[PDB]
């Protein structure tokens, strides 16, 4: 199971930051709140880190 | 805060905002240098804004001072969210006054039903997402360590509490972190964690402020 094509995972912390996860259905990193604890793998901190291990998933 | 209300400009003078280019955590100041925040929202580079109302607004009682320090606490564990406590030096002293002031830590725990007011700039919806422009306010009662450990079988330590109302409706949500739960005027909690935000059952769950009295202190006066 490829950790890139998971659904994004805000967890269980109640902080508001702005992460980046792979969107397999549109092909694209994208961003959504984390949390702040419990990331999942689809959870980068930035576009370049997210294109870089998941790009083309 | 989900089910909560507009506080009303400066209201709550020791709540702070965490910016790290936008507003990510709360805090709360407890003297003119430092800050208590939840561990979990350790970033470098945080900018603590003080005075604040419309976190989306210029408005005139504003005062914008980097972090200095930003010290997790030793023992926070990252999986069981144990020790979940930071403290933040600010860079400079915030200048005090009636929309910028200290809150006093505790000199007791608090009991079952003691009835508090937590504070954010968090998302208001338990189902979608709405983050407001003014800071909003909840008043919610401390439960008990049983209810709490009946909600959340396995995950409650010593160093944490539930608060607020187990029907739903009414709870912290993302972007409240780190802000305060003042109980009788004393820094009681800091916002932690939850199972969604305001669920039936789910009451929220918050760092016990009041264990860690004796470390901030001592922290805070070595640093
Ligand atoms: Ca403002």
């Amino acid at each position: 199971p490829d950790f890139c094509l998971e659904p994004p995972y805000t967890g269980p912390c109640x902080a508001r930051i702005i992460r980046y996860f792979y969107n397999a259905k549109a092909g694209l990193c994208q961003t959504f709140v984390y949390g702040g604890c419990r990331a999942k793998r689809n959870n980068f901190k930035s576009a370049e880190d997210c294109m870089r291990t998941c790009g083309g998933a | 805060i989900v089910g909560g209300y507009t506080c009303g400009a400066n209201t709550v003078p020791y709540q702070v905002s965490l910016n790290s280019g936008y507003h990510f955590c709360g805090g709360s100041l407890i003297n003119s240098q430092w800050v208590v925040s939840a561990a979990h929202c350790y970033k470098s580079g945080i900018q603590v804004r003080l005075g604040e109302d419309n976190i989306n607004v210029v408005e005139g009682n504003e005062q914008f001072i980097s972090a200095s320090k930003s010290i997790v606490h030793p023992s926070y564990n990252s999986n069981t969210l144990n020790n979940d406590i930071m403290l933040i030096k600010l860079k400079s002293a915030a200048s005090l006054n009636s929309r910028v002031a200290s809150i006093s830590l505790p000199t007791s725990c608090a009991s079952a039903g003691t009835q508090c007011l937590i504070s954010g700039w968090g998302n208001t919806k338990s189902s979608g997402t709405s983050y407001p422009d003014v800071l909003k306010c909840l008043k919610a009662p401390i439960l008990s360590d049983s209810s709490c450990k009946s909600a959340y079988p396995g995950q409650i330590t010593s160093n944490m509490f539930c608060a607020g109302y187990l029907e739903g409706g009414k709870d912290s949500c993302q972007g409240d972190s780190g802000g305060p739960v003042v109980c009788s005027g004393k820094l009681q909690g800091i916002v932690s964690w939850g199972s969604g935000c305001a669920q039936k059952n789910k009451p929220g769950v918050y760092t016990k402020v009041c264990n860690y009295v004796s470390w901030i202190k001592q922290t805070i006066a070595s640093n």
